[PDB]
RNA sequence: UACCUGGUUGAUCCUGCCAGUAGCAUAUGCUUGUCUCAAAGAUUAAGCCAUGCAUGUCUAAGUACGCACGGCCGGUACAGUGAAACUGCGAAUGGCUCAUUAAAUCAGUUAUGGUUCCUUUGGUCGCUCGUACUUGGAUAACUGUGGUAAUUCU
RNA sequence: UGGUGACUCUAGAUAACCUCGGGCCGAUCGCACGCCGGCGGCGACGACCCAUUCGAACGUCUGCCCUAUCAACUUUCGAUGGUAGUCGCCGUGCCUACCAUGGUGACCACGGGUGACGGGGAAUCAGGGUUCGAUUCCGGAGAGGGAGCCUGAGAAACGGCUACCACAUCCAAGGAAGGCAGCAGGCGCGCAAAUUACCCACUCCCGACCCGGGGAGGUAGUGACGAAAAAUAACAAUACAGGACUCUUUCGAGGCCCUGUAAUUGGAAUGAGUCCACUUUAAAUCCUUUAACGAGGAUCCAUUGGAGGGCAAGUCUGGUGCCAGCAGCCGCGGUAAUUCCAGCUCCAAUAGCGUAUA
RNA sequence: CUCUCGGCCGAAGCGUUUACUUUGAAAAAA
């Protein structure tokens, strides 16, 4: 007997066919376009979308005025609107099945800091975030997979203690300044 | 097991205690007392977990051994004492009085009362018999033995007890049209008026209760506690007033609150 | 002078003769500030002497300009000595532990079981 | 994601299996920078165990003639702290393991109007028409004499 | 009198009884001190009984894997029932005496097997289903194997006792003492599993107890069981293999946008490490926070399997010559081997990836 | 679906008995 918790999950599922040529080209295109590290980072978002589509398909088989359909349908739709994947004027349970992986991949902090002009590429954004140069609402974040909530889009800035903001220069400029 | 048990595991503790998983392996096992193990709130989980007057279980002992807490007029220094439904907790140092009343979600509420309301409590009637030399005897839900009661008081009624003397001041019979609270089952914490009672001899009776908003439910007769005569309760009620909100209504009532803030 | 102290969730514990609160300390470009330094800024904040102020459990947030901890202010040093944990009094220098070991005491305990009478005392 | 592919023939269409494919649990091989949580002598041997520890306990309130103590006051029965010992309570909880066990155990549901129950809480505790302003004998701790190679022996 | 669905219930009355191995009816203790020699206020410890709480113990209805190369089973020695009693806390063939001949079974009794503790649950999964559950929660059982007891409210107790069976310890040979399926640790067995560490600070439990104790429990150590996040580089200027895109029909201009040998230049940014200090904590360690040092290219160097098909990716070059070996399957290898042994190149997942087995 | 009672309704009998369907309360936490 211990005061410990053993609850955990796996966040991805592997594909059934390991060497499907059409799927290998489709997934590398996403990796290259959004600057991902490995195929496991595509199967994670794809798993999350697969679980969202499965809840919607189960709610869509209930009565249109089923009390559980109107409670957990509104919650799912509101959750999808909040992060910016679904539109404000499309809060219908049939528009969830029209969602794509690219919608979910566009809300990553890595994509957003690049699309806001902080970084010169999608690979510069990765290192900028991992090197503690970016903050969201006074909090320093160094997780590139941080999903940006809609009313956080305006509060992504350079960190207050970084050479790219008002901070001191890094070790290299300091060392070369004393070189002469 | 070769004898009675003295421990309680945290996952096996009553859910309405609201104990978290990762604080410890054990939970306070209530002492033997007037209330059941699964229908009581020990003094430690009330002084530490609800009121936050203490941060650890050692501080609850330091408050208790200073003789500050009175349960229905008597000082209890046991920190796992089984307080329960309708009890009055008095802290004279801070001038606080509380009554243990279920809320609509089925959990004991932090219901503060006035010093005047702390002078009495309402007790259900469990047993009536006749003892030696023909003396009538009561037994209540609080394990109180009260002799020489009125002959009109029967089982399933409610009496009012003055905590200073322990004597009956008034009573309410069980009949249709009387207010009641549910003290168990799936309707625990709900308040409504009795409308019907269907009798099943050799088995459990069933009582039908209707809310103020028009919602009707049913319970077993052992889970009914008559509060007041008619629509008027005899004790002060918690914030929810016994009405169970649906999850959609609760969501709308919560969302409306944050829009008001600004 | 850039270190700032704020308190929240304040309540007076008349049952334990103290005030208790949560402390947020802001220190944008510094390390986690010492508890002795925090104790002085609460003495001025609450107009008392820092002998009756006990602070513990300070955690710094990621990135780092804010630390959150807990604080207690007692009415008197006597009440502090009565109610405070004896490990939190030793930090202030008001309690000395015994310099033995569980193994030492336990082995000594089991040797006295073999001896009977006052001769228990003369056992090493 | 409600999925198949290779192999019998000169070639064809089938039956049918073999092999491939994905998870999941044990072991194992090679490799291994950061950080959070986290199983761990079950499988076979419920086989065998050196050593240490895992169960004790005093409040104002059962019994203090240990000067063992610094110190009162000296006719004060007992100022106080207090080892030891008598008395009371606990040790029937917890921890471990899965050998036995096939309507047995166990799960949902019922009954005790067919039994017991330390403790907690409440009642009861001049209800009986018959030395008391205090009753009797011991025995521990302690002192002293010992026995045995040896024990928490006596 | 009162109550149940229902008493042979509770309460009442009468005649007696009342166990010496005996039934209750207080010869106990502390604190404050007082009112008119008497009266006294707060508690503590004990008391037959009643009720209550924690239960426990017996019963009610339904439900379990394989097996007929197990079809009849039980009844002398209680099997089904009746009557009266013994014993038991009590209801009962629980046991005894006297009676009766019953009771179960293809709707699978009786017997055997189980790598069988049972559930809550776990893996897989279109829908149905299949397999697992020794394992931290609930219930059961046991303390080397049988058996029997004392104390106590509670035990057929084993960190209690008494025997027998099997092992085994000290000895002056007379005797005495044993029980890790508790925490560490050792041996053995194996394909198969960690420290003879620190603490009662947390969660709780026990006691005469606000103070004492707790290998329960907590904290560190070992730990690629398994799960989550996430480094191993980024940018600019050059000049091309160059590429698209605009104009010049064409030569060409390209500053508009792009990829790479870049053994071409260039400073900018950062941990991983070393390491003041604070913070954490019972005391520490770790994470978080912060000074100082800390990055150019054989480095601060990513691995594991493959390249005929299934199945993504070389009939490249060198060696061997039905040998050595590969190969889950088809198959490769007999002097020009797309398959072996290597170099180069290529591709799959990636701090992970092969193999065996259920 | 109805005979007696308490101030046009309820308390009490079933309608042959079920299977089925809907509802209710009772169903440890993890
Ligand atoms: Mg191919």
């Amino acid at each position: 007997p211990v005061a410990r918790s053993w609850v955990c999950r796996k966040t991805y599922v592997t594909p059934r066919r390991p060497f499907e040529k059409s799927r290998l080209d489709q997934e590398l295109k996403l990796i290259g376009e959004y600057g991902l590290r490995n195929k496991r980072e595509v199967w994670r978002v794809k798993f999350t979308l697969a679980k969202i589509r499965k809840a919607a398909r189960e709610l869509l088989t209930l009565d249109e005025k089923d009390p559980r359909r109107l409670f957990e349908g509104n919650a799912l739709l509101r959750r999808l609107v909040r992060i910016g994947v679904l539109d404000e004027g499309k809060m219908k349970l049939d528009y969830i099945l029209g969602l794509k992986i690219e919608d979910f991949l566009e809300r990553r902090l890595q994509t957003q800091v690049f699309k806001l002009g902080l970084a010169k590429s999608i690979h510069h954004a990765r290192v900028l975030i991992r090197q503690r140069h970016i903050r969201v609402r006074k909090q320093v974040v160094n997780i590139p997979s941080f999903i940006v909530r809609l009313d956080s889009q305006k509060h992504i800035d350079f960190s207050l203690r970084s050479p790219y903001g008002g901070g001191r220069p890094g070790r290299v400029k300091r060392k070369n300044a004393k070189k002469g | 097991a070769r004898g009675p048990k003295k421990h309680l595991k945290r996952v096996a503790a009553p859910k309405h205690w609201m104990l978290d998983k990762l604080t410890g392996v054990f939970a306070p096992r209530p002492s033997t007392g007037p209330h059941k193990l699964r229908e009581c709130l020990p003094l430690i989980i009330f002084l530490r977990n609800r009121l936050k007057y203490a941060l650890t279980g050692d501080e609850v002992k330091k408050i208790c051994m200073q003789r500050f807490i009175k349960i229905d007029g008597k000082v209890r220094t046991d920190i796992t004492y089984p307080a329960g439904f309708m009890d009055v907790i008095s802290i004279d140092k801070t001038g606080e009085n509380f009554r243990l009343i279920y809320d609509t979600k089925g959990r004991f509420a932090v219901h503060r009362i006035t010093p005047e309301e702390a002078k009495y409590k309402l007790c259900k009637v469990r047993k009536i018999f006749v003892g030696t030399k023909g003396i009538p005897h009561l037994v209540t839900h609080d394990a109180r033995t009260i002799r020489y009661p009125d002959p009109l008081i029967k089982v399933n009624d409610t009496i009012q007890i003055d905590l200073e003397t322990g004597k009956i001041t008034d009573f309410i019979k069980f009949d249709t049209g009387n207010l009641c609270m549910v003290t168990g089952g799936a309707n625990l914490g709900r308040i409504g008026v009795i409308t019907n009672r269907e009798r099943h001899p050799g088995s459990f009776d069933v009582v039908h209760v209707k809310d103020a908003n028009g919602n009707s439910f049913a319970t077993r007769l052992s889970n009914i506690f008559v509060i007041g005569k008619g629509n008027k309760p005899w004790i002060s009620l918690p914030r929810g007033k016994g009405i169970r909100l649906t999850i959609a209504e609760e969501r709308d009532k919560r969302l409306a609150a944050k829009q008001s803030s600004g | 002078d850039t270190v700032t102290i704020r308190t929240r969730k304040f309540m007076t514990n008349r049952l334990l003769q103290r005030k208790q609160m949560v402390i947020d300390v802001l220190h944008p470009g510094k390390a986690t500030v010492p508890k002795t330094e925090i104790r002085e800024k609460l003495a001025k904040m609450y107009k008392t002497t820092p002998d009756v102020i006990f602070v513990f459990g300070f955690r710094t947030h990621f990135g780092g300009g804010k630390t959150t901890g807990f604080g207690m202010i007692y009415d008197s040093l006597d009440y502090a000595k009565k109610n405070e944990p004896k490990h939190r009094l030793a930090r202030h220098g008001l309690y000395e532990k015994k310099k033995t070991s569980r193994k030492q005491r336990k082995e000594r305990k089991n040797r006295m079981k073999k001896v009977r009478g006052t001769a228990k005392a003369n056992v090493g």
